[PDB]
This record gives structure tokens, C-alpha cells and sequence, in this order.
DNA sequence: CAGGATGTATATATCTGACACGTGCCTGGAGACTAGGGAGTAATCCCCTTGGCGGTTAAAACGCGGGGGACAGCGCGTACGTGCGTTTAAGCGGTGCTAGAGCTGTCTACGACCAATTGAGCGGCCTCGGCACCGGGATTCTCCA
DNA sequence: TGGAGAATCCCGGTGCCGAGGCCGCTCAATTGGTCGTAGACAGCTCTAGCACCGCTTAAACGCACGTACGCGCTGTCCCCCGCGTTTTAACCGCCAAGGGGATTACTCCCTAGTCTCCAGGCACGTGTCAGATATATACATCCTG
């Protein structure tokens, strides 16, 4: 008999799936609980036994969620510029150095 | 080429079955709702397809259909064509060795749709009776190709004209998958250019339970006698 | 009301109490809290009228975070006003770069 | 015995949405955002208010250092009709 | 260390939404180091917030007016 | 008029050398005289608002000053 | 016959600008383009002298800063040369 | 005056009065324009004593805008303060691209 | 003398520049530049402790809004020297 | 070879969590009146903006040769996308405990406020030297034999 | 690589106007009383944040495979640069009206503060519905005799 494998998608087809996916819903795409304990972790370096209220490690994460979105939408725009569709490393420092950030 | 150069029937031709069309399968998806796109149509009469078979339409891209009437473009869309059935011409060549193949009928344009590979879909522990029933009866020839990993096709039942098919190591043609009405389907497209005559012939990348399958006659250099698959299953 | 004569829905009153008390100026004009109040008020129905749009012709009959951000980023002059805020929950315009798509 | 009496922009941003479309409603959330943005809005035009009375030297916004706060923030079209709802507003008001 | 919880899948998630198509192996560390400088600026000056106002809770409302602070305003939370 | 190709050539080339451009495409010059007109568009229209609500008829240095910085492009010395 | 390379003279100059503090602009001509940029809004408007020195001094740092990460953009794609496309990259990045 | 009493040079008096007709609180502490103008004051000696150096480094005795702008530039958190600052006459940093320099 | 009196920072920059250099002027551009460094710093500085006394719904500025908003505003080793200097001015001034 | 018990897909009456509307209450808004000071308006002055003219000459325009860098194709290899199977924390609910936010009461220190005073600081004018500019030689960098 | 050549740098000499200081003046800064509300502080209540735990399962992870995309090389060609020659208009100094910014004089209406009163807005029950869930139910699977 025998199990007859396929082709499977081409690479990017299921990329380009996720693309679509993503930009048309609206969770958050970070996990929760491992970004609280990062939030907790940052924190300890400033003050001992600080507390956070839900809505602010909330906010935190949108606002982190919405900075790293924004970030990669113009490191996409400029990888897009230099002919490749790949980012690399330098494409965010690039980013980052006409923001003003750096 | 012209390599499969009197064409047979479907039910010199192979065994019989039932010529299906729609969707009869065993239970059942992909549940991936595609959304109404505002695709620029330059259709009215038909100058160019709406939702263009290889221009810049979001929906065609990413190997998703268009459902009919619901998308903006209406009826024109181009793609739509599992629920419209715009084949190609192929037809059912007998080969001493090769079996039946499917002659192109018409030179075809590479990068385009040929065919639709329609059958009865199934899952394993009926998937896996299928395979001792047949292999019990003593067929000997075998389709028990897999859609997804969890469900498998077969169309010596109820099939269509996609049966008539080969393993050979330089394919011509190959096969994806598409969803169409929130089902996963298979469909087998050209990639080269394919002149009326020759049978259209991809890679089956079969992990045969087996361990004798008949010899690829594909008689090619890069063929290595047997057919080559991912796992030794 | 003071609200009621002229013609508004936002409260002159309390834009007027936040004028004075929200430490802006040692005094504040009569007419202020009213033209404020009305730019106010029709900013606000510019867009939750294209929010109330964006959700009608997406089926919804709640209007819900991602139509206020469609609402913001597909209206320029909106864009041009709100382009450093985040709106919770939001998300972003679908936005596919054409190079990313397939070839011929 | 209630909490605490703490006010928003809530009950009007609602009696506006039913204004202009009575047959939709808006979720707690979008009421929230919608009432911070009202204040972000009314905390940049007053702050633009003060600095031009500041500039000036004078010690008093009037609806005329308001007008001219909204021309300076609103991009184009949006300035001309807030100008022609302001307008209207203050006409009708002192009018009657 | 708790950087790295901010897993290589959700990182791309996160280029997803920016319409990213293919990411380099080396995207990740720069990712989460510009994450740390943002996340280290905005929990900075909320802490500096909750510090002056005698509390040992990071409120909301200071979150909200640390990133307004930052040019980065956030709706939905007062 | 047409009074905007004053701004020539070589003073757009001098430009770019102090921001430290090697080679200048022949287009260049159209692209920075049109980003030009529309910042200098926009400053001039916050001065001259600025202008009209002081019931002035002349933009003062300070009206220049305070309309760059509402665009957060603060200028020093005037 | 004694000519540089394509390029030399091109660092010279950027040294030699880098190194000077002067406005870049001719006066004249761009005093020129502010009365006629400032025509449309409102006519025969006067302009104190430093009121066109503090407009020409931040165009020039507009434009300085806007070559600087055009050039930056330039040399990110395997360039030395500036086209329309950066200028147009970098003004989208910095968000206009 | 209470500007000696303080130690400053900046005027205690005048930060007051500005504080007070400034429109920024309905009460002034007694403490906030010392305080403020201590960090005036810090800013200030910070910025001059850069730009002094700067102004010997280029063999002139007399702070002119250009040695200003190498003062806040050369400086990390002055950069960080004044990212959106621009000073008049100023002129930019010498700072050529290694791709463009020969090889 | 029929002219408006227009204040300004000149005579203390100046004194912190005799201060802090001993042979060394200024022009009158630089002096300019400082001058609205220091008004636009007092802005920033007093504008911020006017949204922090708002926030904390207090009506006083006091000692403690214009640490927190040095703190908040000038970045590192700066803000660390200016609290410090802060400090010193205030135990200083109340002693 | 045989039905019964069992597993599975299907349609379903229902359960939940979020939203629309009615209820009591309280505090802040509205109305009324008065005082004082900011501002509105007329009037005058005089600074500095606008306009003009003329001579200088430096920069801009323009043309042309040429080189080197942009761009496109080709080819190549490796790394990243996809997928499968394995595992683990994420998530959810459920439970418990107490820290601390939030509100109140009382009191007091601290700053608003006002009048008198006086010197710090600002405008005007005046002086001399750092610097802007120039010329001459010296070094430094570049490029072609 | 070294000599020629252009560009720039350094180093003194002259002129000049602007930095730096003094003088007279005025109004804002300082001091001393006087008071009234903001806030510091202790206490109490009650929400909610943290900590733990079991369970379920969805996503992360690791490896395998393969392809397509990044990157380096090479050719072509064309466009911008270096530079010389010609031209135009910016620039600098000087002058002449005169417009309008800035100040003054004085009045007066508009807004802060206070007092009086009541209903609009907020917290809270109460009812209603998209969307998810446990449940009757039809058809195929195994299951033992
Ligand atoms: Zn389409
Ligand atoms: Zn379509
Ligand atoms: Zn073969």
C-alpha cells in the first residue's frame, strides 16, 4: 500500500498565510506570563519588592507589542529598499538611527 | 514533449469507477475564512480576468480560492476555478510499461491549472482497512495519497481523470494544495513547458509500506532505479 | 442647561471647570468653554462616524478597538493628527508590500 | 455605600455615537479609548491655548486664542469645520 | 535571565504583524535587546512616577504618562 | 512665480556635502526643492498663524521660533 | 593636465563644509521663496530679518539631518550615491 | 540676597516669579526655585565648561555658537537631552562614512 | 531709558562662566543660544512638574515635583549630579 | 455470521459574559450680584522694513570629456521556511492571605498676600583687543608617469 | 614611488566693531506681618495582588529536508564629476519714506469670588442577547459467541 507523501507549500506560501492572519486579527502576540516576569525582572533593578497592578503589565505589553510592530513595519521598508526580503540585524540598526533612537 | 504518443476512456483503459465532479467525500477542512478582497476586476465581457490567473491578486497568492459571488470581482474572478472547473486538455494514453498516462491534448503554457485530484477522503483506522481490503483483493495498483498528514485521498472508487498517472524523477508537472470553500484540496500544476502528447508525470514521493514496487521506467540518469520517497515506512 | 443652549452634547460646564482648574491660564474667557466644547464634540463624531463605517461594512454592529484604528490610520487627515498614538487593542492596517507577493 | 464619584467623558461620547448612528453601540473598551482621546485632545488644545496667551502676555483664554490653537492642530480640512462648529457654537450661544 | 522568554516564535509573530517575510537567525538578539532598552526606559520612569507619589504599586495611569512622556501615548487605560 | 528653482543647483550640492553625500543623482534636486517647499509650507503656515492671532502684521523671529517648536524642532537664538 | 579622480574633490568639500558655519542658501533667493510661500496665506506680509535667518538656519538643519540618514540609507545599500527612493525611505521612517 | 544664602548664581527670585506668574501651579513651594535653579545652574556650568574646552582646542578664548554645538554633541546625555535641538550657526559633527573614504 | 525692560540670563551665565573658566568670553550669539537654552529648560522643567503636581491631583509645586522631574528628564549621570546639586542647594538654603 | 454496546458527526436547547436601561443620591453646576483689573481703543512716536541704485565679483549656468559605479545577469551554497513529533510551561480555574490603595479626620506649618523699601540688574555709551581678513611661505595630500 | 602641482595650513600684520564694564535709574526683589486652605500623618477598611496548586493542551522546540534567496563576480554603459569659460545676479553700502510695533492714557465690561439651590451625572441593580457548551441522536466500528 504505502503512504504517498506530497509536495508540501512552497516557502512563504505559508508565510504569507500568517501575514494575512496576523494583520487581520487583533490578540496579543506576545505570552503573557513569561513577559510579567520580564516586566518583574526590569523592575527589581530600580526598587525591591515592587508590585504591579494586571492593567499596567497589560499596557506594557501593548505598548511593547506596538513599538516592535512599528519597528519591523520600517525595517521591512528599508530590507524591502536594499533589494532582499530578508531583515538583517543591520536593517534594524538602520531603523533605529533615523528614528533617533540611537 | 510527444514521448506517450488511440486515447482510452476512464470506466485499453484503466479499471472502472464513477466520474465525480463535486465534493463526496467521507466526513469532511482548513477553516481559513477568505475575506472579500477589493481586487480591481477589467472584466465585464471577459477582456481580462478579474482576480488574474498570474497577476498581483491577494487571493491567488497565497494558494487560497475565492468562494463564487462573494468576492467583489462576482463571477469573473479567475480565481475560482476548482468550483468552475477550468481544466486542461489531457487524455489516457496505454503504455506497455509506463500504464496510463495523461496526454496533453493541447501545447500548454507553463505555470498554470491542469488538473484537480478528486477522490475520497479518509482517515487512518478506515484509511488502514482500505489498504488490507485491497491488498487482500490483489490490486495492483495503488492511491492512497495523503491530503494532510491526518487524512488520506483515494480514488479507484470514486475518482476522476487525475488517476491516470506515474512516478518519474524528472516530474514535468507536481501538486499542491489549495483551500476551497474552507476544504483542502490537491491540485497538479504545470511548471515547465508541456507540449500536446507527452503524459504528465511529477513526483510521487511515496513512503511505500511495501518493499518491492515496480522499477521507475522514467530511464533517466538521474533516476535510481526505484522511485524515492522520505521515510523507509 | 448651558449644554442645551448651544445646541451641544459635550458639557460646556465641566470643560469649563477643567479650564479654570486645570491651571492653564489665571482666567478664562466665557466663549472658550463653547467652541471648545464644539471642536470637542465634533472630532468626536468624525470619528466614531468612520469607526460606526468601518464596523457596518465589517458586519459588526459593535464598534470595537480595531474599527477605531482602521477609523485613524485609513483617514489621512486623522493619521496626520493621531500618527504617535497607539490605540489599545488595535492592531495594525492591512498592509501587504507588492515585492512580497509572487512574480510572473 | 458607593466607592468614589469619578467622572468621564462617557454618557456623552455615547449620546454622540447615538446621534449619529442610533442602531450601533461600542464596547466598553472603545469607550474607554474614546474618552482618552477626548482628554489628549483637550489637553493639547489647552496647552496650545496657554502657551499662546503665555506669549502674548495676557492672562486670559478666550474663545479667540482657542480658534486659533484648533487652526494650529487640526491638519486642513478637519480645522476649517471645527472653525464653522466653533463658530456656530459661540454665535448661537451668546445670541440667546 | 528572562529575556529569552520572550520566545523566537512570538518574535516572528511580532514581524508577522510588520509584514515581515523572512527573518535572519540573528534578527532574535537585537530584538530582544531593543526590547530590553525600551522596556528598561518606560518601567524606568514609571518606577520614578510610583517613587514620587509615595506608593509601591506601578499604577496604570503612571504606565499611560511615562510613555506619553516618551512621545508614545497610549489609548484605553485613562 | 517660479521663484522656487532659486534655491540652484550647487547650494542644494553644498548641502549635501555638509550632510556628508558623495554622489548626487540628477534627481535629487527636483525631489529636495519639493520636501523643502512642503516644510518650509507648513513653518511658514504655523507663523503666520502665530502672526495673526498677535494682530501683527509682521512674522516676528519669535513667531518662527515657537512654530518650529510645535513641530518639535526647537531653534536656539532667537 | 592635471586632473583629480571622480570623488577626491567631493571630501575635500565635505571637510571644507563640515568644517565651516555658514548659511548654505543664497539670502536673496530664499528670501525670495519665503515671501511667495507666505503670499498664499495671507497678503503683504512683512518679515523681520531674523525671522528669515531662523527659517533659512532650520531648513538647513532639516535638510543637513535628512541627507545625513539619506546618505546613511545609500551606503546600507551597497551605494555611495543618493537617489529619490532613500530620500523618499528616510521621510517615511521618520514619519511623514 | 537669597541667592547668596543659597550658593547660586542663578536667581532664586527670578525662577520664583516665573514659577508664579507662569501658570504652572496655584502655589509655589519655597524650595522649588532653589532647587531649580541648582539644576540651572549645573546644566549651565556643564555645557560652558565643554564648550570652553572645545573653544582652547580650536585656540580661541571667545565661546562662539560652533564650539557650543561640539560641546553638546561630544557629550552622550547632552545629545540624549537635546536630540531635538537645533543651535544656530552651529554646523555638524566632522564625521565622514568609512565606505566613502579611498582605498 | 525709553526702551522696555526685556530680562534676560546674560549676567549669571556669564558668572558661571568666570566660575568655571577663568580666561575665557563669550559672544553674544552663544550668549543668545544659552540664554534660550536655559528659558527653554525652565519650560520643560516647570511644565513637567506642573503635569506631575496635576496627575497626583496636588496644587503645590514643591521640592519633591522638581527632583521627580529632573530625574524623569535628564538621563543618567546628569540627573545623578543634579539631584545631588538639589539636595545640596536646599539643605544649603533651609539651614 | 450475528446484533449490542460503543464511538462519531450533527443539530440543539441551553449557559455565560458583556451590553442596554431603570433607580437613588449628591456635588458640582447654574444663576445672581458685586468688585477690580485686564484689556480695548484712541493717539503718538520712531525703528527698521521695504524699495531703489550702482558697482563688484563670486557663484551659478553651461558644455564636454571620461571613468567608475550602478545595475543586471549568472552562478553558487547555505540558511531559513515548512513540517512532524516530542515536550513543557501558558493558561485557566480555584484557593488563601495580607499588603497597601484609598478614603477620612485633625492639625499645623507653609505659602498666598500686602505694604514699604532698596539695590540688583538693565539701558546707554564708551573702550580696546580678539578676531576677521590678507599675504607670504611651509607643509600636506594627490596623481601620473 | 617621487616629483609636480594644487590645496590647505600656519604665522604675522592691520583694522574694527562688538564684548565688557561703568553710570544712573526704576521697579521688582526682599523683609515683616497676617491668615487660610493644602497637605502631612495616623488610622481604618476592603480590594486586589501575589503565591500556590492541579489539570489540560497549545505552542515552543529540535531535527530533517530542501529550495530559493542572499551574495559575490563580471560585463556594460551611462551619467554625474572635474574643470574651464561665460554670464548673471547676489551682495554690500547708502538713502529715503513711511508703516506699524510699542508705549501711553483712560475707561469699562467681563470674569473671579461668593452665595443660593436642585437636577444631571454617576454607582448600582435588572433585563437581554452573540457566542460557546453539554446533550439528545443517527450511522459506522468493534466485539464476543
Ligand atoms: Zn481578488
Ligand atoms: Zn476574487
Ligand atoms: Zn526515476
Amino acid at each position: 500500500g504505502g503512504v504517498m507523501k506530497p509536495h508540501r507549500y512552497r516557502p512563504g506560501t505559508v508565510a504569507l498565510r500568517e501575514i494575512r492572519r496576523y494583520q487581520k486579527s487583533t490578540e496579543l502576540l506576545i505570552r503573557k506570563l513569561p513577559f510579567q516576569r520580564l516586566v518583574r525582572e526590569i523592575a527589581q533593578d530600580f526598587k525591591t519588592d515592587l508590585r504591579f497592578q494586571s492593567s499596567a503589565v497589560m499596557a506594557l505589553q501593548e505598548a511593547s507589542e506596538a513599538y516592535l510592530v512599528a519597528l519591523f513595519e520600517d525595517t521591512n521598508l528599508c530590507a524591502i529598499h536594499a533589494k532582499r526580503v530578508t531583515i538583517m540585524p543591520k536593517d534594524i540598526q538602520l531603523a533605529r538611527r533615523i528614528r533617533g533612537e540611537r | 514533449s510527444s514521448k506517450l504518443p488511440p486515447p482510452q476512456l476512464f470506466n485499453e483503459a484503466c479499471r472502472t469507477f464513477q466520474v465525480i465532479s463535486d465534493c463526496l467525500y467521507g466526513s469532511r477542512s482548513s477553516d481559513h475564512d477568505a475575506l472579500d478582497c477589493d481586487c480591481a476586476e477589467d472584466w465585464r465581457d471577459g477582456k481580462n480576468h478579474a482576480c488574474g490567473e498570474d497577476s498581483d491578486c491577494i487571493n491567488r497568492a497565497t494558494k487560497i480560492e475565492c468562494v463564487i459571488g462573494d468576492c467583489n470581482c462576482g463571477e469573473g474572478c479567475q480565481n475560482q476555478r476548482f468550483q468552475r472547473k477550468q481544466y486542461a486538455k489531457v487524455s489516457v494514453i496505454k503504455t506497455e510499461k509506463k500504464g496510463y498516462g495523461l496526454r496533453a491534448d493541447t501545447d500548454l503554457q507553463p505555470n498554470d491549472f491542469i488538473y484537480e485530484y478528486v477522490g475520497e477522503v479518509i482517515n487512518e483506522p478506515t484509511f488502514r482497512s482500505r489498504m488490507l481490503k485491497y491488498d487482500k483483493e490483489g490490486i495492483k495498483h495503488f492511491y492512497f495519497m495523503s491530503l494532510t498528514k491526518n487524512e488520506f485521498v483515494d480514488a479507484t472508487k470514486k475518482g476522476n481523470l487525475g488517476r491516470f498517472c506515474n512516478h518519474s524523477c524528472n516530474p514535468n508537472c507536481y501538486v499542491d494544495k489549495w483551500v476551497v470553500g474552507d476544504k483542502l484540496r490537491m491540485g497538479i500544476f504545470a511548471a515547465r513547458y508541456i507540449k500536446a502528447g507527452e503524459e504528465l508525470v511529477f513526483n510521487y514521493n511515496v513512503d511505500r509500506y511495501g518493499a518491492d514496487p515496480q522499477p521507475c521506467y522514467c530511464g533517466e540518469p538521474n533516476c535510481v532505479g526505484f522511485i524515492g520517497g522520505k521515510t523507509q515506512t | 442647561g448651558r449644554s442645551s443652549r448651544a445646541g451641544l452634547q459635550f458639557p460646556v460646564g465641566r470643560v469649563h471647570r477643567l479650564l479654570r482648574k486645570g491651571n492653564y491660564a489665571e482666567r478664562v474667557g466665557a466663549g472658550a468653554p463653547v467652541y471648545l466644547a464644539a471642536v470637542l464634540e465634533y472630532l468626536t463624531a468624525e470619528i466614531l462616524e468612520l469607526a460606526g463605517n468601518a464596523a457596518r461594512d465589517n458586519k459588526k454592529t459593535r464598534i470595537i478597538p480595531r474599527h477605531l484604528q482602521l477609523a485613524v490610520r485609513n483617514d489621512e487627515e486623522l493619521n496626520k493628527l493621531l500618527g504617535r498614538v497607539t490605540i489599545a487593542q488595535g492592531g495594525v492596517l492591512p498592509n501587504i508590500q507588492s515585492v512580497l507577493l509572487p512574480k510572473k | 455605600r458607593r466607592k468614589t464619584r469619578k467622572e468621564s467623558y462617557a454618557i456623552y461620547v455615547y449620546k454622540v455615537l447615538k446621534q449619529v448612528h442610533p442602531d450601533t453601540g461600542i464596547s466598553s473598551k472603545a469607550m474607554s479609548i474614546m474618552n482618552s482621546f477626548v482628554n489628549d485632545v483637550f489637553e493639547r488644545i489647552a496647552g496650545e491655548a496657554s502657551r499662546l496667551a503665555h506669549y502674548n502676555k495676557r492672562s486670559t483664554i478666550t474663545s479667540r486664542e482657542i480658534q486659533t490653537a484648533v487652526r494650529l492642530l487640526l491638519p486642513g480640512e478637519l480645522a476649517k469645520h471645527a472653525v464653522s462648529e466653533g463658530t456656530k457654537a459661540v454665535t448661537k450661544y451668546t445670541s440667546a | 535571565d528572562n529575556i529569552q522568554g520572550i520566545t523566537k516564535p512570538a518574535i516572528r509573530r511580532l514581524a508577522r504583524r510588520g509584514g515581515v517575510k523572512r527573518i535572519s537567525g540573528l534578527i532574535y538578539e537585537e530584538t530582544r535587546g531593543v526590547l530590553k532598552v525600551f522596556l528598561e526606559n518606560v518601567i524606568r520612569d514609571a518606577v520614578t512616577y510610583t517613587e514620587h507619589a509615595k506608593r509601591k504599586t506601578v499604577t496604570a495611569m503612571d504606565v499611560v504618562y511615562a510613555l506619553k512622556r516618551q512621545g508614545r501615548t497610549l489609548y484605553g487605560f485613562g
